[PDB]
């Protein structure tokens, strides 16, 4: 069913179970993420994940290197999906052959359940975000981070350039000065939506992207291109990017 | 919402 899409949980078993092009997309994920926080020297002591939905795929090797992490979404129920698996209730998400290709990128320093049990013991806070507001998390009481990361979750909310900077804008104002953003995301995407009947697409590129990073008040660190064209039924683009910036 | 992969989550 389409309405499939609407569930966090059913979300989560089409596309998360790693037992395809999907598949092969999420471990180019991964292994920048390795990259990032792992290799690269992105780390410091609070790191908040925004649009987490119900996925913890990308605080697998960020919390190797980050000692609090705020997990953060716009939708309740993606919230409650990724509090079963927090809170290690029977009925979760198994994440279990994620987390093993992640240990093995990483080394096999840790093995699953003591990965597992770090990530758990990281997660601090489980707050709504919202972008689009100038005071993204709602003035919660956090002091400001050490970085912010903003993983495939912005263009459902930021559907033009314009929009897109100004959340850049907005998440800055949780970071210290010289805090880190870590954005990944979709070059020239676009996302069938079956209700209204037509693709709605961001047109991101790596000119566009780091001119929106810049005039949001960063320094750009490091931009890459992570994979492929990717083609489904229901979405297209051009490969996935990830950029790391500053804060000024 | 939708969430259709690559999308993860909702910022």
């Amino acid at each position: 069913t389409y309405l499939s899409h609407f569930n966090p949980r059913d979300y989560l078993e089409k596309y998360y179970k790693f037992g395809s092009a999907e598949s092969q997309i999420l471990k180019h994920l991964l292994k920048n993420l390795f990259k990032i926080f792992c290799l690269d020297g992105v780390k410091g002591d609070l790191l908040i994940d925004i649009g987490s939905g119900p996925t913890i795929y990308q605080l697998l090797s960020a919390c190797e290197s980050f000692k609090e992490i705020v997990v953060t979404d716009y939708s309740d129920q993606n919230l409650q999906e990724l509090e079963k698996w927090l809170k290690k209730e029977p009925a979760a998400f198994d994440w279990s052959p994620v987390v093993t290709y992640v240990c093995d990128l990483e080394g096999n320093r840790v093995k699953g359940p003591e990965k597992e049990e770090k990530l758990r013991q990281a997660v601090k806070q489980v707050l709504k975000c919202d972008v689009t507001q100038s005071q993204p998390l709602g003035a919660v009481p956090l002091p400001p981070a050490d970085c912010v990361l903003s993983t495939l979750c912005l263009d459902a909310a930021c559907p033009d350039l314009p929009t897109y900077c100004r959340a850049l804008r907005n998440l800055g104002s949780l970071l210290k000065p010289g805090g880190f953003l870590v954005i990944m995301d979709a070059l020239k995407s676009s996302y069938y939506m079956i209700g209204e009947q037509k693709f709605s697409s961001l047109p991101l590129g790596r000119e566009a992207v780091e001119a929106a990073v810049k005039e949001a008040g960063y320094t750009i660190e490091w931009f890459e291109v992570i994979s492929q064209s990717y083609s489904s039924t229901m979405a297209n683009n051009e490969g996935l990017f990830s950029l790391v910036a500053r804060k000024l | 919402f939708p969430l259709i992969f690559p999308r993860k989550g909702c910022g």
